[PDB]
C-alpha cells in the first residue's frame, strides 16, 4: 500500500 | 554540526518527551512522532516489490547506517544488493511520497561488516551504505552524531533512557507516520537471562522490566533503525544503538537487543576514510 515514487528514482 | 535538529536545538524548542529522557540521566506502545524529531531517519525501500525493508540512519551527507541483517540474512535467502534498495529521507508518512519533503537517493556500495555473525547471534550487525549523490540538508533532513569513548562511557548506564523510531508493525497493523518510544537500557546480567542466545560485548538490551509497568519495544520493520541518546553535556543527539534482534515484540520478561555502535566505531572510520 505504498504511493508510487516518481520513475526518476526507480 | 551533527545532533542539532533545526526545529528543535535550533530553535530552543524541546519535543514532548525529550525531557524524560535527561530525568533519567541521575514499534509497539509507542506514540507518532513530531515533525523533525528524527531528521536523522531513514527508510530502506525495496524497488520491486515496493514494501519497507528497513530502518536507517544518516551520519552524514553521503553515509547512512543500518543493520546488517536488513541486507544480507541467508536464512531467508535474504541478499541485497546496492540495484535492489532505494534509501528515503526526510519521510514522516510511512507510504505517501511526500512531494518537496522527502529526498530518495541510489545506492553507490553496500559495505558488511566482514564479521557478521548471521549463522548464530548476529554480533556485528551493522553495514554502511555509501550514496551516489551527497543529499542536501533540511528541517527534516540532519545527521546523528556518532559517539566518542567519553560520551558512550558517561551514557550507556543501565536506567538510563535511549529512544527508538521506525515504521515497523505496532504488534506481534502498521502506523500511518513514524513512531517513537523511549526505553531504559538494562543491565548486562538481566539481558543474559532473558534469552538461550548468547550475547557479545557488541550489543546492549533495552527495555523495561516485566515489573515496570511501562512497555514499549522495536519490532518488525523496524531494524537498522538507531536507538539515540541526547547528551546532557552538549545537547547533542547521539546514535548508540542499532536495532538488531528481539524473541517477539513487547513480550514480558524480553528485551530488544542493539548493535553496540561505539564497539565498532573503529571498523566505520575505517570504512569512511578509505572508500570515500
Ligand atoms: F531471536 C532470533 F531467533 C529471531 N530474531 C530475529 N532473527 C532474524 C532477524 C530479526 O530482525 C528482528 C527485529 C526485531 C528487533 C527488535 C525487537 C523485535 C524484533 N522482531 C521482529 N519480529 C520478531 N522480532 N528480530 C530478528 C534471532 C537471535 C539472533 C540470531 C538470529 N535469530
Amino acid at each position: 500500500d505504498f504511493e508510487e515514487i516518481p520513475e526518476e528514482y526507480l | 554540526d551533527c545532533g542539532l535538529r533545526p526545529l528543535f536545538e535550533k530553535k530552543s524548542l524541546e519535543d514532548k518527551t525529550e525531557r524524560e529522557l535527561l530525568e533519567s540521566y541521575i514499534i509497539v506502545e509507542g506514540s507518532d512522532a513530531e515533525i523533525g524529531m528524527s531528521p536523522w531517519q531513514v527508510m530502506l525501500f525495496r524497488k520491486s516489490p515496493q514494501e519497507l525493508l528497513c530502518g536507517a540512519s544518516l551520519i552524514s551527507d553521503r553515509w547512512v547506517l543500518t543493520a546488517a541483517h536488513c541486507l544480507l540474512y541467508p536464512p531467508w535467502d535474504k541478499n541485497f544488493t546496492e540495484n535492489d534498495l532505494l534509501v528515503r529521507i526526510g519521510k514522516h508518512s510511512r507510504t505517501r511520497y511526500e512531494r518537496n519533503i522527502e529526498k530518495i537517493s541510489m545506492l553507490e556500495k553496500i559495505y558488511i561488516h566482514p564479521r557478521y555473525n548471521w549463522r548464530e547471534n548476529l554480533d556485528r550487525d551493522i553495514a554502511l551504505m555509501k550514496l551516489k549523490k551527497p543529499v542536501a540538508f533540511s528541517d527534516y533532513i540532519h545527521p546523528v552524531c556518532l559517539p566518542d569513548r567519553e560520551t558512550a562511557a558517561s551514557l550507556l548506564q543501565a536506567g538510563y533512557k535511549g529512544r527508538v523510531t521506525g515504521w515497523g508493525n505496532l504488534k506481534e497493523g502498521q502506523p500511518s507516520v513514524l513512531q517513537v518510544v523511549n526505553l531504559p537500557i538494562v543491565e548486562r546480567p538481566v539481558c543474559k537471562d532473558s534469552t538461550r542466545i548468547r550475547i557479545t560485548d557488541n550489543m546492549f538490551c533495552a527495555g523495561y522490566k516485566p515489573d515496570e509497568g511501562k512497555r514499549g519495544d522495536a519490532c518488525e520493520g523496524d531494524s537498522g533503525g538507531p536507538f539515540v541518546m541526547k547528551s546532557p553535556f552538549n545537547n547533542r543527539w547521539y546514535q548508540m544503538g542499532i536495532v538488531s534482534w528481539g524473541e517477539g515484540c513487547d513480550r514480558d520478561g524480553k528485551y530488544g537487543f542493539y548493535t553496540h555502535v561505539f564497539r565498532l566505531k573503529k571498523w566505520i572510520q575505517k570504512v569512511i576514510d578509505q572508500f570515500g
